[PDB]
RNA sequence: CGCGACCUCAGAUCAGACGUGGCGACCCGCUGAAUUUAAGCAUAUUAGUCAGCGGAGGAAAAGAAACUAACCAGGAUUCCCUCAGUAACGGCGAGUGAACAGGGAAGAGCCCAGCGCCGAAUCCCCGCCCCGCGGCGGGGCGCGGGAAAUGUGGCGUACGGAA
RNA sequence: CUAAAUACCGGCACGAGACCGAUAGUCAACAAGUACCGUAAGGGAAAGUUGAAAAGAACUUUGAAGAGAGAGUUCAAGAGG
RNA sequence: UCCGUAGCGGUCCUGACGUGCGAAUCGGUCGUCCGACCUGGGUAUAGGGGCGAAAGACUAAUCGAACCAUCUAGUAGCUGG
RNA sequence: GUGCAGAUCUUGGUGGUAGUAGCAAAUAUUCAAACGAGAACUUUGAAGGCCGAAGUGGAGAAGGGUUCCAUGUGAACAGCAGUUGAACAUGGGUCAGUCGGUCCUGAGAGAUGGGCGAGCGCCGUUCCGAAGGGACGGGCGAUGGCCUCCGUUGCCCUCAGC
RNA sequence: CCGGGGGAGAGGGUGUAAAUCUCGCGCCGGGCCGUACCCAUAUCCGCAGCAGGUCUCCAAGGUGAACAGCCUCUGGCAUGUU
RNA sequence: CGACUCUUAGCGGUGGAUCACUCGGCUCGUGCGUCGAUGAAGAACGCAGCUAGCUGCGAGAAUUAAUGUGAAUUGCAGGUUGAUCAUCGACACUUCGAACGCACUUGCGGCCCCGGGUUCCUCCCGGGGCUACGCCUGUCUGAGCGUCGCU
């Protein structure tokens, strides 16, 4: 669920979530767009997790 | 149609993933007989049932 | 009229994938399967088609419990014991 | 380091869960490296970490199941997974005790007329 | 009116158990044709066979005479040889068709109800104590609960049996 | 109520053959009840062989390339996926 | 109710085509076009059965008894080897 | 399971026909340049044309399932050719409280009770049924917190159509 | 989903008034599935890029009775397997 | 002479016959003779560093543990206190399916217990355990102008 994705991001990356928008790909996998709070910066979160 | 159900979309997802060619490194194997993928499917020719 | 012109009106389907046998024989309007007969508790099979029986028999699929049963039979179905450790 | 199943058995459940939650962080960090594109040394460590997690979870589940069968050792009613799983017809048989009863009539018949050991001269 | 029995019948996510479905070569209980043959065809034959349905087991079913016989008599059931393509059935046409005796493979016998006698002398379940504990059992306690006299258990069953 | 002698083209594990030898033998020696067809019940294939060992033809040259010509491997390319 | 468009249908040329665009199409010419009109989707009726403003029509290019499997390697005084 | 010339035999392969029939339904193309080994067919510009708002336009339903988009290739396919494609090979792409599904009932389908049936099962949908597990107010009982005042569930009285 | 008729009841003793409110603001949340593209002389069904079939929405100027025929604008295309 | 056509031979193509091989069938014989609500058979969907099919497996996902064995797996990379194989008795085993809360859209619940939310105040979110039918024994709560007995 979007709630589970929200509370999963909040525990693994210690960042709160504005909203979660999900879709299901034709691959079969579920893609989640997770919007952060206005005070947290998504690319500075992405740097410490590895994607750049 | 665009008004799919979850099980139909998941079946289409699997049949999309099985429609790729064989990797190049499998026919360098010792006990190998496969030349290509003979179970391939084109959307115009074979209409997948359903 | 009855042939090529009439084949253009085939746009709504009679059968869909059955949830018990996996074959596209679940008649949507009769709510029953022409392959296994899903709302019936017993699967449909007949002795007038030996070829249809051997497409769905105990040797056809994964046997993910029966093949462990066949291996466990050789030791009397021993249970709750371990081999002696080093 | 090589995570072995022999030295995880003496540990406590909480320090086992700590290692499990560390190795899951290791899998997430390796799967980020897989999708970003990383070294083959990082790519080949995924199978190593996955089997280590399988080892830790196997030890945890085996320990929990052994304590459950130690707790329910002397009880008449135990959970069905801890009950012996033979075949269904073999679980519906009679006991040793139940197949070893005989009636008072057959008891005195076996007592009064036992099967004798004998031989006949040629 | 109320209370208390018993009978009959309900409801429980009550406590503990069991059945469902699959496979189905072999087995048991039903149901059940028409091709075909009769140089036609309708009785018959195909054939209690194919198809259909239900139910099991490692085998199933059968089984210890309401039997065979007519003898100087044998003696549960199942299977093999023979009886025998015989007795018999049949538009007595086409065709169908056993059994007994005999020789073997195997061989094992038994239990109730009734009728009676014993203080229900019988059985199940829950709590506790110790043991066994991976086919849930053993003894010991419980002014613990039920089943059962509208009949449980022991003796006893046609070969007689009881006192 | 009751073992044994009796039945067994399904299952597990075996052994054997005056059987067949890739149009044969199971439909199926191979990614076979697979590919494919039919709405469906169902129908249902084709398809074995380099060499002892990939040693599976480096390099030169023409052509945009497929393709050649030399050279080379091998007992043999008159065995070149 | 009449002419007539879209729609629905299919008279005539017995035109084109007729190893065709097509296992029933095309062109001109035509019938009807406010009602017994046309049409999508849902639903009901299943084989000696359905359904039929009735042609033995339609019932998945199959209809004076659909299709699939089995009985079945049905029988043939007949044909071919 | 032993000898083929035939069975409109079975399977597989190959000829003549034959470089033949044919690539003729819906008015139409032309010039220059670019990329390239290669241009009647790709791209750009300039023309000349057609569909002419019941469209050869712009969006959906059913159906299809990646055909959508970007880049590369020109082996095979696209009945000439292709520098092109819905072909092949790599990668991407569908984000909802308000748009739909989800809810309701329609024609109808379909359990249970019951009945029938050798049997799988069938009929039947209120018909041969002890078919309501609910609520307010009160009494009783316990719980938890400014144990104040509400809330919670246990039992009884009461009320109840469908 | 709402309105009405009924009036079982509830609230406060003259106030830091009570029960109550379909009035104005203020706080929190709305989970699951589908969503791309074609929709037709080439993405569907007819063995195919098959003149066949397949349900809808929008509907400019002129001529003209007109959604007729003919020409044109927006948009589109290259003459329908050379 | 030449073209074209016919016959034969050499060589080369098209084609895959013949022969030789065979981890496959067919038949006979032997021993065992074992499925499932503790969830079968079957199906669906996923799982590999590079993985489509087949095979194997189930979120512990081409396997975990234990035992035997003893230096590999391999197409390419990467990394003896036991690599790989085999055995398999421990653990685990997603969804549908007799298929089990109600339905089969992957939709709607109910009860109880926890963790955030809150600070028991109901909401909201997440997790766990229950919630099918028939039937046996016992328990509990009941019904009857059924048969009675007593106040
Ligand atoms: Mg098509
Ligand atoms: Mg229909
Ligand atoms: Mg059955
Ligand atoms: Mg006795
Ligand atoms: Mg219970
Ligand atoms: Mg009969
Ligand atoms: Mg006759
Ligand atoms: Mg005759
Ligand atoms: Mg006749
Ligand atoms: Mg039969
Ligand atoms: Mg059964
Ligand atoms: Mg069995
Ligand atoms: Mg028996
Ligand atoms: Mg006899
Ligand atoms: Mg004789
Ligand atoms: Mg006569
Ligand atoms: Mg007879
Ligand atoms: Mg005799
Ligand atoms: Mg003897
Ligand atoms: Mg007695
Ligand atoms: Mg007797
Ligand atoms: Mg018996
Ligand atoms: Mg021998
Ligand atoms: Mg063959
Ligand atoms: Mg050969
Ligand atoms: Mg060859
Ligand atoms: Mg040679
Ligand atoms: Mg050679
Ligand atoms: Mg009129
Ligand atoms: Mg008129
Ligand atoms: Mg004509
Ligand atoms: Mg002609
Ligand atoms: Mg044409
Ligand atoms: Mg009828
Ligand atoms: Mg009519
Ligand atoms: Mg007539
Ligand atoms: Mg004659
Ligand atoms: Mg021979
Ligand atoms: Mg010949
Ligand atoms: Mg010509
Ligand atoms: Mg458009
Ligand atoms: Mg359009
Ligand atoms: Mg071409
Ligand atoms: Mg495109
Ligand atoms: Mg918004
Ligand atoms: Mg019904
Ligand atoms: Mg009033
Ligand atoms: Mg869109
Ligand atoms: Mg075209
Ligand atoms: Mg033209
Ligand atoms: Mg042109
Ligand atoms: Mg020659
Ligand atoms: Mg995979
Ligand atoms: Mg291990
Ligand atoms: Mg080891
Ligand atoms: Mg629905
Ligand atoms: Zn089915």
């Amino acid at each position: 669920n979007k709630h589970q994705i929200k509370q999963a991001v909040k525990k693994l990356y210690d960042i709160d979530v504005a909203k979660v928008n999900t879709l299901i790909r034709p691959d079969g996998e579920k893609k989640a767009y997770v919007r952060l709070a206005p005070d947290y910066d998504a690319l500075d979160v992405a740097n410490k997790i590895g994607i750049i | 149609s665009s008004h799919k159900t979850f099980r139909i979309k998941r079946f289409l997802a699997k049949k999309q993933k099985q429609n790729r060619p064989i990797p190049q490194w499998i026919w360098m194997k010792t006990g190998n007989k496969i030349r290509y993928n003979s179970k391939r499917r084109h959307w115009r020719r074979t209409k997948l049932g359903l | 009229t009855k042939g090529t012109s009439s084949f253009g009106k085939r746009r709504n389907k009679t059968h869909t994938l059955c949830r018990r046998c996996g074959s596209k024989a679940y008649h949507l309007q009769k709510s029953t399967c022409g392959k296994c007969g899903y709302p019936a508790k017993r699967k449909r099979k007949y002795n007038w088609s030996a070829k249809a029986k051997r497409r769905n028999t105990t040797g056809t699929g994964r046997m993910r419990h029966l093949k462990i049963v066949y291996r466990r039979f050789r030791h009397g179905f021993r249970e709750g014991t371990t081999p002696k450790p080093k | 380091a090589k995570i072995k199943a022999r030295d995880l058995r003496g540990k406590k459940k909480e320090e086992l869960l700590k290692q499990l939650d560390d190795l899951k962080v290791e899998l997430s960090q390796l799967r980020v490296a897989k999708v970003t594109g990383g070294a083959a040394s990082k790519l080949s460590k995924i199978r190593v970490v996955r089997k280590s997690i399988a080892r830790v979870l196997t030890v945890i589940n085996q320990t929990q199941k052994e304590n459950l069968r130690k707790f329910y050792k002397g009880k008449k009613y135990k959970p069905l997974d801890l009950r012996p799983k033979k075949t269904r017809a073999m679980r519906r048989r009679l006991n040793k005790h139940e197949e070893s009863l005989k009636t008072k009539k057959q008891q005195r018949k076996e007592r009064l007329y036992p099967l004798r050991k004998y031989a006949v001269k040629a």
